[PDB]
Protein backbone atom coordinates (compact mmCIF):
# COMPACT_ATOMS: atom_id res chain seq x y z
CA UNK A 1 0.00 0.00 0.00
CA UNK A 2 3.46 2.44 0.56
CA UNK A 3 3.74 2.31 -3.16
CA UNK A 4 -0.02 2.66 -4.12
CA UNK A 5 0.08 5.46 -1.89
CA UNK A 6 3.41 6.91 -3.65
CA UNK A 7 1.19 6.55 -7.05
CA UNK A 8 -1.72 8.54 -5.98
CA UNK A 9 0.37 11.22 -5.54
CA UNK A 10 2.32 11.08 -8.50
CA UNK A 11 -0.76 10.72 -10.82
CA UNK A 12 -2.29 14.05 -9.13
CA UNK A 13 -0.66 16.10 -12.11
CA UNK A 14 -3.28 14.14 -14.61
CA UNK A 15 -5.93 15.22 -16.34
CA UNK A 16 -10.00 14.86 -15.07
CA UNK A 17 -10.76 12.50 -17.90
CA UNK A 18 -7.56 10.42 -18.71
CA UNK A 19 -6.67 6.22 -18.76
CA UNK A 20 -2.75 6.57 -19.10
CA UNK A 21 0.16 4.09 -18.49
CA UNK A 22 2.92 6.07 -16.55
CA UNK A 23 6.65 4.60 -16.58
CA UNK A 24 9.27 5.69 -14.36
CA UNK A 25 11.59 4.63 -11.46
CA UNK A 26 9.01 3.60 -9.48
CA UNK A 27 9.84 2.07 -6.11
CA UNK A 28 9.09 -1.62 -6.49
CA UNK A 29 8.26 -5.07 -4.80
CA UNK A 30 11.11 -7.10 -4.86
CA UNK A 31 14.44 -5.47 -3.32
CA UNK B 1 -2.42 18.84 -57.56
CA UNK B 2 -4.20 15.55 -56.23
CA UNK B 3 -7.35 14.67 -57.93
CA UNK B 4 -8.29 10.96 -57.01
CA UNK B 5 -10.76 9.11 -58.84
CA UNK B 6 -12.14 6.63 -56.73
CA UNK B 7 -14.22 3.10 -57.56
CA UNK B 8 -14.02 3.66 -61.40
CA UNK B 9 -10.83 2.95 -64.00
CA UNK B 10 -8.60 5.37 -63.86
CA UNK B 11 -4.95 6.81 -65.79
CA UNK B 12 -3.11 7.13 -62.57
CA UNK B 13 -0.04 9.26 -61.35
CA UNK B 14 0.66 8.24 -57.71
CA UNK B 15 3.84 9.61 -55.82
CA UNK B 16 5.69 8.86 -59.02
CA UNK B 17 4.29 5.34 -59.81
CA UNK B 18 2.09 5.59 -63.28
CA UNK B 19 -0.55 3.01 -64.83
CA UNK B 20 -4.04 2.29 -65.31
CA UNK B 21 -6.51 0.61 -62.58
CA UNK B 22 -9.46 0.94 -59.96
CA UNK B 23 -8.23 2.36 -56.61
CA UNK B 24 -10.61 2.43 -53.47
CA UNK B 25 -10.32 2.66 -50.05
CA UNK B 26 -9.91 0.44 -47.15
CA UNK B 27 -10.37 -0.18 -43.81
CA UNK B 28 -6.67 -1.63 -43.56
CA UNK B 29 -3.59 -0.20 -40.88
CA UNK B 30 -0.21 0.01 -41.92
CA UNK B 31 1.98 1.93 -39.79
CA UNK B 32 5.09 2.69 -42.02
CA UNK B 33 5.74 3.86 -45.50
CA UNK B 34 4.01 5.76 -47.68
CA UNK B 35 2.80 3.47 -50.69
CA UNK B 36 3.28 -0.23 -51.32
CA UNK B 37 4.69 -2.34 -54.33
CA UNK B 38 4.79 -5.91 -55.62
CA UNK B 39 7.47 -8.59 -56.53
CA UNK B 40 6.70 -7.28 -60.09
CA UNK B 41 7.08 -3.40 -59.38
CA UNK B 42 3.48 -2.94 -59.20
CA UNK B 43 1.28 0.10 -57.19
CA UNK C 1 15.83 0.78 -8.29
CA UNK C 2 17.47 -0.12 -11.65
CA UNK C 3 15.15 0.52 -14.57
CA UNK C 4 11.74 1.45 -15.41
CA UNK C 5 8.30 -0.19 -14.13
CA UNK C 6 4.85 0.52 -15.33
CA UNK C 7 1.58 1.29 -13.94
CA UNK C 8 -2.09 1.30 -15.44
CA UNK C 9 -3.89 4.60 -13.92
CA UNK C 10 -7.50 5.09 -14.93
CA UNK C 11 -9.16 8.78 -13.53
CA UNK C 12 -12.74 8.12 -15.17
CA UNK C 13 -14.28 6.37 -11.74
CA UNK C 14 -7.88 7.68 -9.54
CA UNK C 15 -7.41 3.46 -9.87
CA UNK C 16 -3.51 2.48 -10.03
CA UNK C 17 -2.81 -0.77 -11.25
CA UNK C 18 0.18 -3.05 -12.36
CA UNK C 19 0.94 -3.42 -15.77
CA UNK C 20 2.96 -6.30 -16.24
CA UNK C 21 1.95 -9.15 -19.22
CA UNK C 22 -0.45 -8.11 -22.19
CA UNK C 23 -0.61 -4.41 -21.53
CA UNK C 24 3.42 -4.82 -21.08
CA UNK C 25 3.73 -5.56 -24.53
CA UNK C 26 2.13 -2.83 -25.98
CA UNK C 27 3.61 0.33 -23.66
CA UNK C 28 7.08 -0.75 -22.92
CA UNK C 29 9.15 0.49 -25.64
CA UNK C 30 12.58 0.56 -23.32
CA UNK C 31 14.97 -1.64 -23.13
CA UNK C 32 18.66 -2.64 -21.46
CA UNK C 33 21.37 -1.77 -24.43
CA UNK C 34 23.90 -5.49 -24.80
CA UNK C 35 27.18 -4.45 -25.01
CA UNK C 36 28.47 -3.52 -28.63
CA UNK C 37 24.61 -1.48 -29.01
CA UNK C 38 22.59 -4.77 -29.60
CA UNK C 39 18.98 -4.66 -29.22
CA UNK C 40 17.71 -7.71 -27.19
CA UNK C 41 15.81 -10.35 -29.01
CA UNK C 42 12.33 -10.23 -27.06
CA UNK C 43 12.29 -6.28 -27.73
CA UNK C 44 8.86 -5.41 -28.98
CA UNK C 45 9.74 -2.36 -31.89
CA UNK C 46 6.48 -0.97 -31.31
CA UNK C 47 7.46 2.01 -32.52
CA UNK D 1 22.87 13.72 -43.92
CA UNK D 2 19.99 15.75 -43.74
CA UNK D 3 17.61 13.31 -44.08
CA UNK D 4 14.06 13.32 -41.87
CA UNK D 5 12.47 10.09 -41.80
CA UNK D 6 8.97 10.11 -40.27
CA UNK D 7 7.15 6.87 -39.69
CA UNK D 8 10.13 4.65 -42.08
CA UNK D 9 9.98 6.87 -44.88
CA UNK D 10 12.35 9.75 -46.14
CA UNK D 11 9.58 12.51 -46.65
CA UNK D 12 12.12 15.42 -46.65
CA UNK D 13 15.78 16.65 -46.60
CA UNK D 14 17.90 19.56 -45.58
CA UNK D 15 21.67 20.34 -45.83
CA UNK D 16 23.60 17.99 -43.95
CA UNK D 17 23.38 18.65 -40.11
CA UNK D 18 26.45 18.99 -37.64
CA UNK D 19 24.10 19.50 -34.16
CA UNK D 20 20.45 19.69 -33.69
CA UNK D 21 18.65 21.33 -31.29
CA UNK D 22 15.43 20.64 -29.60
CA UNK D 23 12.97 20.57 -26.35
CA UNK D 24 10.17 18.03 -26.29
CA UNK D 25 7.38 17.16 -23.91
CA UNK D 26 4.20 15.55 -23.45
CA UNK D 27 2.79 17.23 -20.57
CA UNK D 28 0.18 16.64 -18.54
CA UNK D 29 -0.76 13.48 -20.49
CA UNK D 30 1.99 11.22 -18.25
CA UNK D 31 3.29 9.49 -21.70
CA UNK D 32 6.96 8.50 -21.77
CA UNK D 33 9.31 7.71 -24.74
CA UNK D 34 12.42 7.33 -25.52
CA UNK D 35 15.14 9.24 -27.75
CA UNK D 36 18.16 6.59 -29.53
CA UNK D 37 20.94 7.77 -30.75
CA UNK D 38 22.47 5.11 -33.23
CA UNK D 39 24.70 3.79 -35.98
CA UNK D 40 24.02 2.00 -39.50
CA UNK D 41 24.75 -1.55 -39.38
CA UNK D 42 24.14 -4.60 -41.50
CA UNK D 43 21.20 -6.99 -40.29
CA UNK D 44 18.40 -9.48 -41.12
CA UNK D 45 15.30 -8.18 -40.43
CA UNK D 46 11.67 -9.88 -40.28
CA UNK D 47 8.87 -7.94 -41.43
CA UNK D 48 5.31 -7.95 -40.98
CA UNK D 49 2.63 -5.76 -41.59
C1 LIG E 1 0.90 5.08 -29.13
O1 LIG E 1 -0.31 4.71 -29.84
C2 LIG E 1 -0.56 3.26 -29.87
C3 LIG E 1 -1.74 2.99 -30.77
O2 LIG E 1 -1.59 3.58 -32.08
C4 LIG E 1 -0.69 2.70 -28.43
O3 LIG E 1 -0.82 1.24 -28.50
C5 LIG E 1 -2.10 0.71 -28.03
O4 LIG E 1 -2.11 0.33 -26.65
C6 LIG E 1 -3.39 -0.11 -26.16
C7 LIG E 1 -3.26 -0.35 -24.66
O5 LIG E 1 -2.91 0.89 -24.03
C8 LIG E 1 -3.90 -1.37 -26.86
O6 LIG E 1 -5.25 -1.68 -26.43
C9 LIG E 1 -5.57 -3.09 -26.21
O7 LIG E 1 -6.49 -3.59 -27.22
C10 LIG E 1 -6.76 -5.04 -27.05
C11 LIG E 1 -7.66 -5.48 -28.20
O8 LIG E 1 -7.43 -6.85 -28.56
C12 LIG E 1 -7.40 -5.30 -25.64
O9 LIG E 1 -7.63 -6.70 -25.44
C13 LIG E 1 -6.41 -4.78 -24.55
O10 LIG E 1 -6.96 -4.98 -23.24
C14 LIG E 1 -6.16 -3.27 -24.77
O11 LIG E 1 -7.36 -2.51 -24.62
C15 LIG E 1 -3.85 -1.10 -28.36
O12 LIG E 1 -4.11 -2.32 -29.06
C16 LIG E 1 -2.48 -0.56 -28.79
N1 LIG E 1 -2.49 -0.32 -30.22
C17 LIG E 1 -1.41 -0.56 -30.95
C18 LIG E 1 -0.36 -1.41 -30.30
O13 LIG E 1 -1.28 -0.11 -32.08
C19 LIG E 1 0.61 3.06 -27.63
O14 LIG E 1 0.47 2.62 -26.27
C20 LIG E 1 0.84 4.59 -27.63
N2 LIG E 1 2.11 4.99 -27.01
C21 LIG E 1 2.49 4.96 -25.77
C22 LIG E 1 3.88 5.40 -25.37
O15 LIG E 1 1.71 4.63 -24.87
C1 LIG F 1 -6.59 13.00 -48.31
O1 LIG F 1 -7.24 13.11 -47.02
C2 LIG F 1 -7.76 14.45 -46.74
C3 LIG F 1 -8.23 14.53 -45.29
O2 LIG F 1 -9.38 13.74 -44.99
C4 LIG F 1 -8.82 14.82 -47.80
O3 LIG F 1 -9.24 16.19 -47.54
C5 LIG F 1 -10.71 16.42 -47.27
O4 LIG F 1 -11.54 16.17 -48.44
C6 LIG F 1 -12.99 16.45 -48.20
C7 LIG F 1 -13.79 16.12 -49.46
O5 LIG F 1 -13.67 17.10 -50.49
C8 LIG F 1 -13.18 17.94 -47.78
O6 LIG F 1 -14.55 18.21 -47.51
C9 LIG F 1 -12.34 18.21 -46.51
O7 LIG F 1 -12.47 19.59 -46.13
C10 LIG F 1 -10.85 17.91 -46.81
N1 LIG F 1 -10.08 18.12 -45.58
C11 LIG F 1 -9.06 18.98 -45.53
C12 LIG F 1 -8.29 19.20 -44.27
O8 LIG F 1 -8.72 19.62 -46.55
C13 LIG F 1 -8.16 14.77 -49.21
O9 LIG F 1 -9.14 15.10 -50.22
C14 LIG F 1 -7.60 13.34 -49.48
N2 LIG F 1 -6.75 13.41 -50.69
C15 LIG F 1 -7.22 12.86 -51.83
C16 LIG F 1 -6.28 13.01 -53.02
O10 LIG F 1 -8.29 12.32 -51.96
C1 LIG G 1 -13.28 -4.12 -43.70
O1 LIG G 1 -14.66 -4.24 -44.17
C2 LIG G 1 -15.04 -5.62 -44.52
C3 LIG G 1 -16.47 -5.58 -45.06
O2 LIG G 1 -16.47 -5.30 -46.46
C4 LIG G 1 -14.90 -6.53 -43.26
O3 LIG G 1 -15.22 -7.88 -43.60
C5 LIG G 1 -13.44 -6.47 -42.75
O4 LIG G 1 -13.29 -7.28 -41.57
C6 LIG G 1 -13.08 -5.00 -42.41
N1 LIG G 1 -11.66 -4.92 -41.99
C7 LIG G 1 -11.25 -4.07 -41.04
C8 LIG G 1 -9.80 -4.01 -40.66
O5 LIG G 1 -12.06 -3.33 -40.47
Amino acid sequence: NLIENFLLNYSIRLPPNSDVVLGDYFPTVQP
Amino acid sequence: LSVLHLDSCTDYNIYGRTGVGVIRQTNSTLLSGLYYTSLSGDL
Amino acid sequence: VYDVTYYRVNNKNTIVSNCTDQCASYVDNVFTTQPGGLIPSDFSFNN
Amino acid sequence: WGHFYINGYNFFSTFPIDCISFNLTTGASGAFWTIAYTSYTEALVQVEN
